[PDB]
């Protein structure tokens, strides 16, 4: 039934765009003067939001995959629940990173005078902080869910042969790479970008 | 690998650590240089099977009960995993079972043909193939009257789709002939349900897992037709399984395979089943693939196959110890290290 | 202006109501996909 | 038959006794369940008095 | 400035705070509840201290409501988009965190009960788990408390 | 301006979805937890009265969104605010679709309690105690949305 | 402007949704509960008029959505206000889709009601009262529904 | 108040009443056929007293086919956009509430002669199940009927 | 103008289209899905083949009962019609299409069921064609309502 | 007015979507036909031309598509009517989308009957016989399309 | 207005699309065929210059799609009629929605030809017979394109 | 009017998609024929290098898409002209869902090939002439591209 509402949409979305555009008013479908007219509040509000909330359900979701996992495992090897626990917090820090993001950004969040309020300024800092929200709460989701899996497996290895979880390490090292790279380009992104004013 | 630890993260971990237990190469010499079935036993003690015979001391101790009690606790870890899963995994978890109530019924159906009696006839009888109705095979004799009042509400009735009961009751052929055709409808149903519901990653080394079984059943069929069975092949097609590597240009060959050279001929087109008619154990050969295919199905993390992968290889871990104690109970130490360790 | 019916408000209701939308029914399809494990809750 | 099975059971059966009287009337000829049929040999149900059923 | 349509995002702010909440909450609750009531048949001793990953879930619905009532102080007919697009900031948030916490602590809590009757040293294990999991909705709920006191400025 | 002509819609959307959701949680927690005592009672009927437990758990859901649907209901008018409609859809939603869950959780864990209860009649005080924590989301949503609909015509212009 | 043209838009889907989604929701509470009976009263044919329940139940539903479909299409009428169509709106979706939730759990409880009171006889009063808290829901939604619409017309210009 | 795009609701509601009916009965005359004609190999006599839940499918198609009759005699170029929004209500009304009744009477039609072969005092209660599934479209029959007597009552 | 615009032959168009496409899915579901049994059931019992196929008739005229409604409306259209005329020409073809369509699932699915098992027992002929006739009159109905709606396509209209 | 830019944009997409979907539904017919084909006469070969039967009815279903989207390529102009580009559209779906239909229905039947007719020899005759009403399905959507071509520029300005 | 300056946009995915969704029927033509080649010639490798002719009849059409994408590039200018553009755009989906239909048949016809040729090898002449019926289709495609291709730019204007 | 401002638009997605479609279909080319070889050549290491011909063919599929990227990159202008973001588009689609469908193919033919020529040395042959003609598809994308590329500023104006 979604493939049907996936094909009635793109139906309805041609249909709408080649009647627009048949009757010589296609460019009233003008997506520059949205970009130009909606609030930058909401573009740096809802950035903001779903970097925090998009880091925690990253970092939950590697949560739960190298915890069920250290708890099945744990069973017959009961000395891995405590020394096992840096993949919990491997894939917990993706969310202190998303955290100490959204305070920064909340931070160039202040009240726009209505007489310079869709001016250069107010609008470009609301465009970095959504780019800059997303792509810290995307890549801290994805390298919360590679952490998990990759903690998830060192969890088994490491029940199985206790000179395993050293060489496992690794990848969850090289796993954890992405939210501190993320933490940088969300960082670089809204460098330049001032408050509302 | 994103989704599975949702329901089957606990589920996994356990059945991993009880792949640590499969015993080595080292723990099958060390058990291969035992003396008596008491020393046998004590050096079982050291692996995870601790203290399963605690209650034998020494006297009642013989080979077989070894092999009653390392398969009971097989079992009781078996519904022990199979306690904690629900949904998909629990449906994958019955139709494992399924295969053993084929089995199961097609052997209490031939201890009441032969007038044997009800309680040791079912003591032989496979516990993880219990159903509720199982005891109640012993009311009839004919195959309508037994799926019509007994097997219509146990989960083998789609099965019952090709026995055609010709009003013959039932002699020790035909049953032979039921438990072949249960076992392919349900190498059918089972495969299907393998490349529906089952994700990817243990879908492939599943979909491999069973065709074996279907292969292995294939010559098994074909070879055992030699000697006690004088049928056509248009009847003999019925009994061959159609979703392994085997089927669709080789499994003709073995059902028009009158003479040994006509499965010999026919497995030497097929690349990894040649060789294996020719020299050695044809039985010992089926069980090293087995394990071969077993131990790289538990080299794929995020997979429900893992706990085929584990149980296979746990009862031929129940069939090599049962060899050893074979072996040093009756004295015969000629072949103590036929045994199969792929771990 | 952007438009008369599809207003620079009404639209980016339509967004975030949608975007709400979107994650309950991503949770509802968790919380759909929740099944008990009967095994361990009978006698057998 | 359905007819003169009934009509039979209700004005001879009191003669069998009332502890003999059981209602499991009706008559399924395929395999589908196995009660509604008569016979003395089972103790499912009993016929009510000395009648039998003979179907050539 | 602070148009007609303004007060629908903060009212639809408190609204998911405590809907994406309460459904984390619940699927923790019921979840871990399946763990609580299939590990404690075999050893009934242990049911008043499994009850642990339900107590968490509800913590998140709890920190799910005081956003929800913390944004509803703070609603009017004539604020403006700022105080309104903050106020969805601040549901966003703790929405978000608190579903995302409730699904870790229903999957992580019925592994954890179920282990522990099988191995007594994992309950210091699924405790010391379910506590990182636990503070992720306060780490949705810091950036909803301090959108909060950006409200009216 | 401030009080437009298709402000009773979102209010009207919020006095149905109220008992709409709720109607939805309670009915998943009526059923999935009575399939349990119907499949449990045929042995220990004994146990019948007390079973019914979860299903009166999730049947107070359906009076919560009841209570929202009618405080909602006559708050409604002609010439309402928008800010009004907006904040009645918004505690028709906050009852609904947080009832909803607790119904989810009240049906799921009365399944998996009165099952284990006939084999354990000690897990039955730890089935009550999770079905509080269940009910709670729902009491929680109450809360919400009775907040909401204090606010909701208190300055209106 | 304040009463326009499309306005018995919403009064005539609500009228047709009160009726559709609670016949929907009633069929199948009749189907899935008619299972059982088909089922249980070919070992037990004696419990015909006494498993009747559940389809009986499932009609009240159906009930509830005629009597709701004839109270809001006779206040219908061209040129009415769209606050009144939104009510009317409103009082369809309230009785259609929470009937439909209310005839799910009334299906899915009185098949298995079916098939446990064939086996125990002191499951069936538990069967009637786990189906009257299933069907209270939609007499909830009807409630919603009857003080929604007694107001679709109160003091409206 | 009487535009040009109003016969168009008008036209849906004419087709709606026909063809989710038609629909409806379609899957309960499917699945009772699916039912009788896997019932009455073995029992053939009982085969005409089967055909009750396919009679009680077509009773739903006929409820279609009147409402959308109904609706058809009462289309015109100039009539208002009201009475075009009533026929499209009448038309839905009976029209996705016999496609329920049709799925109520195909699934325990299916069931009823499944089972009622072999109990035969299963009849009388197919019979009376299959009376409250046909309620259920006759309900929307009744709305569709109410709602088309005011399609066209006091309209300028 | 206003009442005849110029995409008004659009709606008449589809309305002729519709009428013969979803009648033709029908009748190719009822033609294919009662075949199978056709060519299943007589590889044993070959002597009835000309009586089982009466679930391909009765879904043939599906298709017909589509043709014919696709000419009438294919005969009204004009390029000066009124929007009504394409309105309820459009009302016709979806009321013969999405009808004919049921019908012809209902045809198939049943004739199937029914040709498979009356080669076992051959009292079940006449039992199958008294439901496909129930299964036939679904489509009929929908030829009768786009005939009374296609007799009001160009009757008052300005 | 009458005859727009926009105007041969619909009659483009009939005369494409004449032989398209056409082909769709010939490759299917011609597919499965011919997967029945290759797996029943590894035993049989001297049932090969016998068997051909329905690869050629699903590939005259092709050139019903065919003749259509060269009739409507043929009265394709820049200043035509938008009248005539709209039954050139319906014309185009009209043999489009029931060819389609008369080659799933030939796929089936053909591929179901070339595996039972290397059985029953007789069962031919059948084949041959459902296969003539599976393919005047597309013979009908080739009548429809041919009397909309013939009034696409009848009486057009 | 009659040439717009949208115009050469339906040109250009005309000419795009009639390589596309050809060469992916092709691949589906090329790749589901020979893995019936891969997995027969293991046995009968001196049937595997006989059976490759698939692989061939797939790749032909992939030849009929690029004609005519060669086509109606060198017809393509920034200054062109908009029913240049239709009409281009009408050949391109003729051509690409066709060969797609035609790889399909030749994917499916040919791994069951080349797997029942080496059990029988009077099966070969039957599959090129199934594999020819399969192959026109495409051909039907690039006539229809090749004929609306020649109507674009005959009598345009502006 | 005639060389807009959003005009580059059309040539900077047509830019990317020849490196987006093009390097899927080639990762799906080297990822499906690796395991195939890692799995044929654990008891046939001599063929290690023979086999790596599906990934090359693949790799090649990557540097089609790598060229014509290059060269549409080199075109694109601030005051470009809106039929030459069109061209530049279709330029794009036509390299990148052609490639795709190549990859594709390489990927399904190349692990069977891979496959059956551990156990048939003669098949060898066979796999590099079917690869030959999976990667002419991708060949014949490329060909469309850069015939459709030269004529972007030929004779734009404005």
């Amino acid at each position: 039934f979604s493939h049907f509402l996936y094909y009635l949409v793109l139906i309805v979305v041609i249909v709408y765009g080649l009647y627009k555009l048949f009757t010589g008013h296609g460019s009233d479908i003008n997506f520059g003067k949205f970009l130009l007219r909606t609030s930058p509040y909401m573009w740096a509000n809802l950035g903001i939001a779903l970097c925090v909330g998009l880091s925690v359900v990253g970092a939950a979701w590697g949560i739960f995959i190298t915890g069920s996992s250290m708890i099945g495992a744990g069973v017959r090897a009961p000395r891995i629940t405590t020394k096992n626990l840096i993949s919990i917090i491997f894939c917990e820090v993706v969310a202190i990173y998303g955290l100490i993001i959204a305070i920064v950004f909340s931070s160039k969040l202040t009240v726009a005078t209505a007489e310079n309020m869709y001016s250069k300024s107010n609008l470009y800092t609301g465009y970095s902080l959504f780019w800059a929200g997303i792509t810290v709460g995307a890549s801290n989701l994805i390298c919360g869910i590679a952490v998990g899996i990759t903690g998830a497996t060192a969890a088994i290895s490491d029940a199985a042969d206790s000179a395993l979880f050293v060489k496992i390490l690794v990848i969850e090292i090289f796993g954890s790479i992405l939210g501190l790279l993320g933490l940088i380009v969300g960082l670089l992104m809204a460098g330049k970008a001032s408050e509302f004013q | 690998g994103v989704y599975f630890n949702i329901d089957n993260g606990f589920i996994e971990g356990v059945v991993r650590g009880y792949r640590n237990g499969l015993l080595s190469n080292n723990q099958y010499i060390n058990l291969t240089q035992c003396d008596t079935l008491e020393d046998l036993k004590l050096q079982l003690s050291s692996t995870d099977y601790g203290n399963f015979l605690s209650s034998v001391s020494s006297e009642s101790l013989t080979t077989s009960l070894i092999q009653e009690y390392a398969s009971s606790k097989l079992y009781h870890e078996f519904n022990y995993i199979r306690d904690q899963s629900s949904g998909s995994t629990r449906k994958f978890m019955d139709y494992i079972t399924y295969g053993y109530m084929i089995d199961n019924v097609a052997l209490m159906i031939t201890g009441t043909i032969h007038d044997r009696d009800k309680g040791e006839i079912l003591q032989r009888c496979h516990p993880l193939g219990w159903f509720d109705t199982l005891p109640t095979l012993s009311v009839a004799t004919d195959l309508e009257s037994l799926y019509e009042t007994v097997l219509v509400d146990t989960p083998l009735a789609p099965y019952f789709k090709n026995c055609f009961d010709t009003a013959e009751e039932l002699d020790d052929m035909n049953i032979e002939i039921i438990r072949n055709k249960l076992y392919k409808a349900y190498l059918e149903d089972f495969y299907n349900f393998v490349t529906e519901e089952i994700p990817e990653p243990a879908k492939e080394c599943m979909q491999t897992l069973l065709g074996f079984e279907a292969d292995r059943r294939s010559i098994n069929i074909a070879l055992n037709s030699l000697q006690s069975s004088d049928i056509d092949p248009d009847l003999k097609s019925d009994l061959l399984p159609n979703i392994g590597k085997l089927y669709p240009l080789a499994t003709f060959h073995l059902a028009q395979a009158q003479d040994f050279e006509g499965v010999r001929a026919a497995l030497a087109n097929v690349y990894e089943y040649r060789g294996f008619l020719e020299t050695g154990n044809l039985e010992d050969h089926f069980y090293q693939l087995e394990m071969e295919l077993c131990r790289d199905a538990f080299t794929q993390q995020f997979a429900i196959s893992t706990v085929w992968a584990w149980m296979k290889s746990k009862e031929q871990e129940v069939r090599n110890i049962t060899w050893i104690a074979e072996c040093i109970a009756q004295n015969q130490r000629e072949r103590i290290n036929n045994y199969i360790s792929v771990y | 202006i952007l438009s008369s019916i599809w207003t620079e408000g009404l639209l980016m209701c339509l967004i975030v109501s949608a975007l709400l939308l979107f994650i309950l029914i991503v949770a509802l399809s968790w919380i759909s996909n929740l099944d008990i494990t009967y095994g361990a809750l009978e006698k057998s | 038959l359905s007819k003169c099975k009934s009509e039979l059971i209700d004005a001879f059966g009191f003669l069998g006794g009332n502890a003999f009287m059981k209602d499991k009337k009706g008559k399924i000829n395929k395999q589908d369940t196995s009660l509604h049929q008569y016979a003395s040999l089972v103790d499912t149900e009993y016929e009510p008095f000395v009648m039998y059923i003979i179907n050539l | 400035l602070c148009p007609v349509y303004a007060p629908f995002f903060g009212a639809i702010g408190c609204a998911s705070a405590i809907i994406f909440t309460s459904l984390g909450a619940a699927y923790g609750t019921a979840k871990s509840g399946v763990g609580i009531c299939a590990t404690c048949v075999l050893r009934p001793d242990l049911l008043f201290k499994n009850i642990v990953p339900v107590i968490m879930a509800g913590i998140i619905a709890i920190y799910g409501l005081v956003v929800s009532v913390l944004v509803c102080y703070s609603l009017g007919q004539k604020q403006a988009l700022y105080t309104g697009f903050i106020q969805l900031g601040a549901g966003l948030s703790v929405g978000l965190s608190g579903l995302a916490a409730g699904f870790a602590i229903g999957i992580v809590g019925d592994a954890g009960v179920r282990g522990s009757s099988q191995q007594p040293r994992l309950f210091v294990g699924m405790i010391l788990i379910l506590i990182f999991a636990e503070v992720l909705g306060l780490y949705g709920l810091i950036v909803a408390l301090l959108l909060n006191s950006r409200a009216t400025q």
